[PDB]
């Protein structure tokens, strides 16, 4: 479990921040 | 005639976006937005489920045995809409946006010249500690942050729906104080009347 | 071979769980426990009506300009599926319910023979202040509020699903220090490592 | 909408209240 824990972490982490930069221009425009 | 396919799409589309609200993580603001937004839609879909699968049972003639729920469905919503009223009116209170990106039953807020504070918070509480971090620089509060615009205010207000608590600064504890390096607890006790 | 109506029936159940889901307060344990609950039971019935409308699509015939959508919808429950099993686990490292109970990101957590301590917090800060007000008796984070059962400890940890910040305890602030009275502030500063 | 809030208030708290009352027995036998 453990293992899967840790390939968990980052995938998510990395892609939160991967679509924040995606959307950086279009959530400027809504703003 | 109301074809019964509309129903199966709009049952699709609801499931696509209530399944994607339960996995967006609450960390940044656009996300609470983004969440706010889902959820928002999921609602409307829902309304559009509803209405549409009634008017199916009216047009069937079938709705009797299902009007009890139909009505039930209704007074929820409408409570729904009145709880989404109050909530623009805490933002209208709070002079800010947080009372919708936040799920928090109340709000320590204070007003300055450039900037209105508004920070979740969860009971009434007879202290308050805001916690001031410098340089990002930010006031926090069980963990919530906000950017620091300006200083604190001798007194603090906590918001929600019915109430407000006036919060009276009582103590500033500097770094000499407590040993944390580069940080500042400003501590507010309840006012009593 | 698969009645349209279970489809009818279904939504309205959605329905009526979802909308009271939207409006149950999240005060006290309780309710807390009722609205999760609630949502257990509205993510059931939207696996159901998901699944039902898939089945009535596929015994008609047409699914296929519908299948990206179904398997979005079941990609989306799997991914919740695994946060749910990741929740059970936080409660596991936790030895607490409150994972369960609360969605807050993080859990401030310590361990004490009698009992467990683990308080809601929203994201990992350089310090962090408890609060104890003695006598109801209770330990407090952003107005989040834990019994005391007995006293605090040098070290606390901050959990996630993912990580863990040790803290320790720096200061303790009496009401000599603050002046108000009958209240405690523990103060502590995040290890670095 | 003033006189409306102070009448929403003590309603809301009310009902809580009294469906803690109701189910108390009922939340005691889940425990």
């Amino acid at each position: 479990f453990s293992k899967l824990r840790e390939q968990l972490g980052p995938v998510t982490q990395e892609f939160w921040d991967n679509l924040e930069k995606e959307t950086e221009g279009l959530r400027q425009e809504m703003s | 005639s109301l074809p019964f396919g509309w129903l199966i799409v709009g049952v699709a589309l609801l499931a696509v976006f209530q399944s994607a609200s339960k996995i967006i993580t609450l960390k940044k603001r656009w996300q609470l937005a983004l969440s706010k937004g889902v959820h928002f839609v999921c609602n409307l879909l829902l309304l559009f489920v509803t209405v549409y699968s009634h008017l199916l049972l009216v047009a069937a003639g079938l709705e009797a045995p299902f009007l009890y729920l139909y009505a039930l469905v209704y007074f929820l919503q409408s409570i729904n809409f009145v709880r989404i009223i109050m909530r623009l009116w805490l933002c209208w209170k709070c002079r800010s946006k947080n009372p919708l990106l936040y799920d928090a039953n109340y709000f320590l807020c204070w007003h300055t010249n450039c900037y209105d504070y508004c920070i979740p918070y969860n009971s009434v509480t007879s202290s308050i500690v805001i916690t001031s971090g410098d340089g990002e620089h930010d006031y926090q509060i069980g963990g919530y942050t906000e950017k620091w615009e300006s200083g604190v205010k001798d007194c603090v207000v906590l918001h929600s729906y019915f109430t407000s608590d006036y919060y009276q600064l009582y103590s500033t504890q500097l770094s000499t104080d407590t040993g944390v390096e580069h940080v500042t607890f400003f501590i507010y006790n309840k006012i009593v009347d």
